[PDB]
């Protein structure tokens, strides 16, 4: 059990199971510790309920976006391992598990990693996938050999080295590892890429545009 | 072909044909033994994605 479930039992067992249910959503109860870093004016950990808002939390605790929330480009929303959702998903959405699975991703650890936009979104995924290529115990074959080729791949992207077909290829390697893995260490490096892929194709397309056009 | 005008006459008016305009012997006209380099495309099946075996 998660050191954070086991600290609360004593208290939800002497102020009783009704007081930990009313905050939240219905099946989304209790409180919640939040952690936000990144591109914010005072990175933070605090406590607040279940299903606060993300844009409610960030400029409340946090002290809202480094350069104002129109700069805000991506949140990663539940720790590394949960997908990223651009800004215009970020405005509306709930801090719970049920919603952020609605909005293609997360609660997971609840820990808000902001990016503004003068972020490289494109090398910030490469780091986390780098992150779980060191990672990996390598036990079985689709995350050993897999995340290892993912994080070539995306050492590719960042430069633009690569072709806008290989695009599609990425996604495709990234659902054979997901699911086929011992642990979900795999689904955890497969589904950040699929965010990026999802969300900022574009971005990745126009690098390498400018590579194959500087290199001609 | 190096033969005489006269042997030619003599060669259309018994076969009946102008025999030179479609010559057996072949010069020139056909292809050089040295030719450039091809590139030789690939099939359908060299995709990067959508394109599992069990499908095909
Ligand atoms: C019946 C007699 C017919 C006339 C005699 C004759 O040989 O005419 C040659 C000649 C041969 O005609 P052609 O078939 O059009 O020439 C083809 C040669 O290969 C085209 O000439 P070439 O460059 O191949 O030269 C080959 C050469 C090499 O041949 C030889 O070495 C023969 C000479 C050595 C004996 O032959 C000659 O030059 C002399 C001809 C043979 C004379 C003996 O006849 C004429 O020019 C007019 C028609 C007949 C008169
Ligand atoms: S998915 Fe889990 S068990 Fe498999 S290699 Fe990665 S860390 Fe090890």
């Amino acid at each position: 059990a998660n050191v954070e479930t086991v600290a609360v039992s004593p208290t939800i067992c002497r102020r009783g199971g009704a007081w930990f249910a009313s905050f939240g959503r219905e099946r989304n109860s209790g409180t919640k510790l939040f952690n936000i870093s990144g591109h914010v004016n005072h990175p933070c950990t605090v406590e607040e309920e279940m299903s606060v808002p993300l844009k409610e939390l960030i400029e409340k605790h946090a002290g809202g976006v480094i350069g104002g929330w129109d700069n805000l480009l991506a949140v990663i929303p539940g720790g590394s391992s949960t997908p990223l959702i651009p800004k215009s998903v970020c405005e509306t959405v709930l801090m719970d598990f049920d919603a952020l699975v609605q909005a293609q991703t997360g609660l997971g650890t609840a820990a808000v990693i902001v990016m503004d936009r003068s972020t490289d979104i494109v090398k910030a995924i490469a780091r986390l996938i780098e992150f779980y290529k060191h990672e990996s115990c390598g036990q079985c074959t689709p995350c050993r050999e897999g995340v290892d080729w993912m994080n070539k791949v995306m050492a590719r992207f960042v430069k633009g080295d690569a072709r806008p077909a290989e695009i599609d290829s990425l996604w495709e390697i990234s659902k054979q590892i997901e699911g086929h893995t011992i642990c979900a260490l795999g689904d955890g490096a497969a589904w950040p890429v699929q965010g990026l892929i999802r969300h900022f194709r574009p971005e990745l397309e126009e690098r390498m545009q400018q590579f194959a056009l500087q290199h001609q | 072909a190096s033969a005489t005008r006269v042997i030619q006459l003599l060669r259309n008016w018994a076969s009946g044909r102008d025999l030179q305009a479609k010559l057996q012997l072949r010069y020139q006209e056909i292809s050089k033994r040295t030719q450039p380099p091809p590139k030789l495309p690939v099939g359908p099946s060299h995709k990067l994605s959508n394109n599992y075996y069990c499908t095909r």
